[PDB]
């Protein structure tokens, strides 16, 4: 199985640099080109460039103005992208992708690395319980920066009736909520807990939902 | 750069029905080597982009034969013979004949289903949030179809318009419904000056709205 494992989400000061990585497995690393692709606001895709891991040779989209530099470590099967002089316009998800033979036909993609560029400090979320057939409970995750957060319920043992709403930005902080729906015969008799992680602040909070 | 233009940019499809996307390039994608490097990509929710078709009409090994790619020169088409629930997502055409590689804007495919009324829930501010001096009231409008919905907030019988932030989910892959949250954020002091808080959902499924309320004195 071809695997392309990218590094985690990054917050970058406006004007500073970021270096992101993509660890390949399941094939001969030097036999395929690696490409880097930008996706803004979860929609439009833009090619940044490619690198030949056999000879370390890169080609770049000229619209990048020489701000990107690709490298590889063949011993660890890792491709790197350093991206300099970042502005808010560079906030996006960055993908690596493999091509056959190389350069033309992209065939496998990494999971993406979210890069946020901002002058703002990291702020952990406040996590508040939402307590009021089926009962609907929830978790309010308020006033954090940057994205993302991850929310689970009962550490993954409740999954079927869960919706997590996309975050909304207001005055430079994010807020989101998550909803879970369980049998009335299940809660409050059994424990229901939301687990919220915010990578940027190294925070994880468990909040039990108790009747109010 | 070669401009890739997809049409339509949105699809709304009944499961079992055929669908089609056109892709037109500003310049021929025919190479001097005799090949045409026109590709289709799918990004489903919660997934990485995946290859669908390459070299105009070649199917990726992981893709069912329901998908076909066709076209020549500047004009290309992706067809799905019978759309299945797994097909929900964003479809991109992209070209690798010219430098740089360029992508179309994406066509979002959504599914049709039977109309469903929302399940509405309202939540007062937690004791934790009040202790910190803040007050958010939250309304969920869950698992409804179609997409269009209105939420009205009332406080002590009075319609309230400001401090309201709304968020809508992408269409659910499992049940083809939508959900929406609405959050009214007040100061704790403003919160405590009122008694009743109400969320009202207006959806095509009924002439009367769905009203959920709580009273602080209860």
């Amino acid at each position: 199985e071809v695997q392309l494992q990218q590094s985690g989400p990054e917050l970058v000061k406006t004007g500073a640099s970021v270096k992101i990585s993509c660890k390949a497995s399941g094939y001969s690393f030097t036999s395929y080109y690696m490409h880097w692709v930008k996706q803004s606001h979860g929609k439009s895709l833009e090619w940044i460039g490619e690198i030949n891991p056999y000879n370390g040779g890169a080609s770049y989209n000229q619209k990048i103005k020489g701000r990107a530099t690709f490298t590889v470590d063949t011993s660890s099967r890792t491709a790197y992208m350093q991206f300099n002089s970042l502005t808010s316009e560079d906030s996006a998800v960055y993908y690596c992708a493999r091509s056959i033979y190389g350069h033309s036909v992209l065939d496998y993609w990494g999971q993406g690395t979210s890069v946020s560029v901002s002058s703002a400090k990291t702020t952990p979320p406040s996590v508040y319980p939402l307590a009021p057939s089926m009962v609907t409970l929830g978790c309010l995750v308020k006033g954090y920066f940057p994205e993302p957060v991850t929310v689970t319920w009962n550490s993954g043992s409740l999954s079927s009736g869960v919706h997590t709403f996309p975050a909304v930005l207001q005055s430079d902080l994010y807020t989101l909520s998550s909803s879970v729906t369980v049998p009335s015969s299940t809660w409050p008799s059994q424990t229901v807990t939301c687990n919220v992680a915010h990578p940027a602040s190294s925070t994880k909070v468990d909040k039990k939902i108790v009747p109010r | 750069d070669v401009v890739m233009t997809q049409t339509p940019l949105t699809l709304s499809v009944t499961i079992g029905q055929p669908a089609s996307i056109s892709c037109k390039s500003s310049q021929s994608l025919l190479d001097s080597d005799g090949k045409t490097y026109l590709n289709w990509l799918l990004q489903r929710p919660g997934q990485s982009p995946k290859r669908l078709i390459y070299l105009v009409s070649k199917l990726d090994s992981g893709v069912p034969d329901r998908f076909t790619g066709s076209g020549s020169g500047t004009d290309f088409t992706l067809k799905i013979s019978r759309v299945e629930a797994e097909d929900l997502g964003v479809y991109y055409c992209w070209q690798g004949t010219h430098f740089p590689l360029t992508f179309g804007a994406g066509t979002k495919l959504e599914l049709k289903r039977a109309d469903a009324a929302p399940t509405v829930s309202i939540f007062p501010p937690s004791s934790e949030q009040l202790t910190s001096g803040g007050a958010s009231v939250v309304c969920f409008l869950n698992n409804f179809y179609p997409k269009d919905i209105n939420v009205k907030w009332k406080i002590d019988g009075s319609e309230r318009q400001n401090g309201v932030l709304n968020s809508w989910t992408d269409q659910d892959s499992k049940d083809s419904t939508y959900s929406m949250s609405s959050t009214l954020t007040l100061t704790k002091d403003e919160y405590e000056r009122h008694n009743s808080y109400t969320c009202e959902a207006t959806h095509k499924t009924s002439t009367s709205p769905i009203v959920k309320s709580f009273n602080r004195n209860e």
